[PDB]
RNA sequence: GAUGGAGGUAGAGCACUGUUUGGACUAGUUCAGAUAAACUCCGAAUGCCAUUCAUUUAU
RNA sequence: GGCGGUCGCCUCCUAAAAGGUAACGGAGGCGCCCAAAGGUUCCCUCAGAAUGGUUGGAAAUCAUUCGAAGAGUGUAAAGGC
RNA sequence: UGUGGUGGCGAUAGCGAGAAGGAUACACCUGUUCCCAUGCCGAACACAGAAGUUAAGCUUCUUAGCGCCGAUUGUAGUGAAGGGUUUCCCUUUGUGAGAGUAGGACGUCGCCACGC
């Protein structure tokens, strides 16, 4: 006799790619709710905030400004 | 009360503009300043943080006229002098103005001259 | 209230379109410029009495 | 009995002590400390058992210092029901005390009446107790 | 018009000296004149909005805004966006001829003197009038009006300390105790 | 083993939201002291993802 | 076992700083709505507090000065802005 | 050199207090005829100007009250490896905070224009 019992289905958010990877062009890079990460040089967003490559390169999760984010592709 | 100066308020529209607009060297940056008395130009490339060419409004030699056609000989000098150094595909940056006025005749001058935009 | 439709062309008459709208709101009919495949053309569809 | 007004949570869990304390371990307003040096849970009903004994031994009042505040709830099911559905309903207040945590304080008084006051409180409580009186700093009056 | 020769001919050099003014920059002067009705009064009768509006510009040569809501209580039967009262504001020369109709023929149309209290500056400058009614004036009738409604005034001007703006008010006009 | 990285737990902290003790004050803000599972200005050990990398090994 | 409740989907805590993770464990929502509350171009900046002002009061609507967010974001909560 | 413009770098770049300055430039200031504008207002935005002034913005310079950047060594935790009652506590070996501090700090690097 208790009303609480029941969830969602997880979603497995996070980073899909590890920094200093090789990638392919469209690859996806981090699954998230908002821009937790922002895009940077050669990225794109999603319709849900998915973060992806436009080009085929390396990654490089870096620093933007004083308190956010951002992943970059770099191609050799 | 407190007038606040201008220049700031169209500072803040400037940082809105430029998070499209941005030069490189193929496609440099058309700016443009606007004060009580005169307009400039610059034509600015920014990986490497330069200039490349530039004429000023009442500064070398223009005059002929003090209305808004002041602004339509700058526009044709910077035109000239930037088709001088290899160039004809630069972006327009209004500053934080709007594209109607005396800004509106140098940009216009600008697209006779040799400037793609 | 709300309700599907379906949008339908005015020169070749071929249901094109899938749609919503709320009936109360909208009493008459909805009326678009859409891009008919058939035609390969803007053309004004309309929706089905 | 000291109870919280206006929990946001009916329920919650209880572990895991551990004990050290994290918070208040030197005197700061009275003379004299009753300091704990073991780890429990000390209830509503402790608390104003020892309170009333301490107050009462000090004719001429003095004050006291109370830095000890339930903030955690119980909950308990009852005889005869068998294993199996949510919690059960809420039945009492607690704080959790770690070792180190001085819990009263007095002062206006001199030694042997605040010694006995604080020697009749620790007896209504269930764990052990030092006295300790303020040291030595850069001003302690 | 009539004041800017009064400025530049009697009260700048005034007050230029009254306070050691190293540039005239620093004198002040009359910014704007913004004028309020609080109606509160179209929850219940539509048509009180209307006849504020109708008087409020039979003033000035100006049709009024219209104030709304801003947020909703129900103390007033107050939804958001219920067109509450209007206002106004004045520049440049409609504000001296306003404010000489204010001293020199409107004003002491009203009784029993007290003209200008002086609680009335707010601490930092600026002053704000104050009207019962609305018979006070030669642009409204006798017949047509039907409420003893008056409107509120607010006249800011570009002075520091208030007496500053105490002496710039009294040297144009407005009748102070 | 070396190098880079994603992430908020064990601490402990009171900037934010709840819970809370003393004192000064006044409108008719302040000085101190605590606390948290659904608090966080902060933040490990380890685990995890990588690398034209290294040394052993045999998957 | 019966009686009571529950049966698909979303958000949080549990969950041990990648992802995943039970219980008749602790808390809440959904079975739509909007022809603009969608696209695009220009422009704008919040909530409060203190001071004055006629009806008008604590609190409708005016004016100034402080104000990084203490607001808003169709709808639950988290993450964002 | 001085000033106008336009850029990089985590505010060590900011806030407040204080001083000074008009050479050109920047501003305030003056007007609405004409391009454009106010859900009222040439306030703003737009344009035509050049009487007036360094008072306000701007620039330079002083100031460590508020923010910001902060080591060292000590603790709290915790990889591995062991011991008592096992609620909890302890000993070796490796790692090591948050607080609290010594110190830093009133920016630094670059392109264009004009004037000296
Ligand atoms: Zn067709």
């Amino acid at each position: 006799s208790t009303s609480n019992g029941r969830d969602s289905e997880s979603k497995r958010l996070g980073a899909k790619s590890a920094d200093g990877q090789t990638v392919t062009g469209g690859s996806i890079l981090y699954r998230q709710r908002g821009t937790k990460i922002y895009p940077g040089v050669n990225v794109g967003i999603g319709g849900d905030d998915t973060l992806f490559a436009k080009v085929d390169g390396v990654v490089r999760f870096e620093r933007k400004g004083r308190d956010k984010k951002q992943v970059s592709v770099y191609p050799v | 009360i407190t007038k606040p100066d201008k220049n700031k308020t169209r500072q803040k529209r400037h940082r809105r503009v430029r998070n499209k607009i941005s030069g490189t060297a193929e496609c440099p940056r058309l700016n443009i300043f606007r004060s009580n008395k005169n307009i400039y130009a610059q034509v600015i490339d920014d990986v490497a943080g330069v200039t490349l060419a530039s004429a000023s409004a009442l500064d070398k030699e223009i005059s002929g006229g003090t209305k808004t056609e002041t602004a339509a000989a700058v526009g044709k000098l910077v035109a000239e002098r930037a088709a001088e150094k290899g160039i004809k595909k630069v972006v327009f940056d209004r500053g934080g103005y709007l594209y109607h006025g005396r800004v509106q005749a140098l940009a216009e001058a600008a697209r006779e001259n040799g400037l793609e935009f | 209230m709300r309700v599907n439709i379906t949008l339908e062309c005015t020169s070749c008459k071929e249901r094109n379109y899938l749609t919503n709208k709320n009936k109360r709101n909208n009493p008459d009919r909805l009326e678009k410029q859409k891009y008919c495949p058939r035609e390969r053309k803007v053309t004004l569809h309309r929706e089905t009495k | 009995m000291l109870v919280p007004k206006r929990v946001k949570h009916r329920r919650e869990f209880r572990g895991k002590m551990r004990g050290e304390a994290k918070g208040g371990k030197e005197v700061a307003f009275g003379e004299w400390g009753l300091q704990a040096t073991e780890s429990h849970w000390i209830t509503n009903r402790q608390i104003e058992a020892a309170r009333i004994a301490m107050t009462r031994y000090m004719k001429r009042g003095g004050k006291v210092w109370i830095k000890i505040f339930p903030h955690k709830s119980y909950t308990s099911k009852a005889i005869g029901v068998r294993m199996g559905k949510g919690k059960g309903a809420p039945e009492g207040w607690v704080s959790p005390v770690k070792r180190g945590k001085i819990m009263f304080e007095i002062a206006g008084v001199p030694e042997e009446v605040a010694r006995e006051a604080l020697r009749l409180a620790s007896h209504k409580l269930p764990v052990k107790t030092k006295i300790v009186k303020r040291e030595e700093m850069g001003g302690e009056s | 018009n009539r004041l800017k020769e009064k400025y530049i001919k009697e009260v700048t050099p005034s007050l230029v000296e009254k306070f050691n003014y190293s540039s005239v920059m620093q004198t002040p002067k009359v910014d704007k004149i913004v004028i309020n009705m609080g109606v509160g009064d179209a929850v219940s009768n539509a048509k009180n909005l209307d006849k504020a509006v109708e008087e409020l510009a039979l003033i000035t040569g100006q049709k009024p805004l219209i104030t709304k809501a801003k947020k909703s209580i129900a103390g007033f039967r107050l939804r958001e966006g219920m067109p509450i009262g209007a206002k106004v504001t004045l520049r440049g020369e409609r504000m001296y001829e306003f404010l000489d109709k204010l001293v020199t023929v409107s004003l002491p149309r009203v009784r029993d003197f007290h003209g200008v209290s002086k609680k009335a500056f707010d601490g930092r400058g600026n002053y704000t009038l104050g009207i019962k009614e609305q018979l006070i004036f030669p642009e409204v009738d006798y017949d047509l009006v039907d409420k003893v409604r008056g409107m509120d005034i607010v006249i800011v001007t570009t002075a520091n300390t208030d007496e500053e703006s105490r002496e710039l008010l009294a040297q144009l006009g407005m009748p102070f105790q």
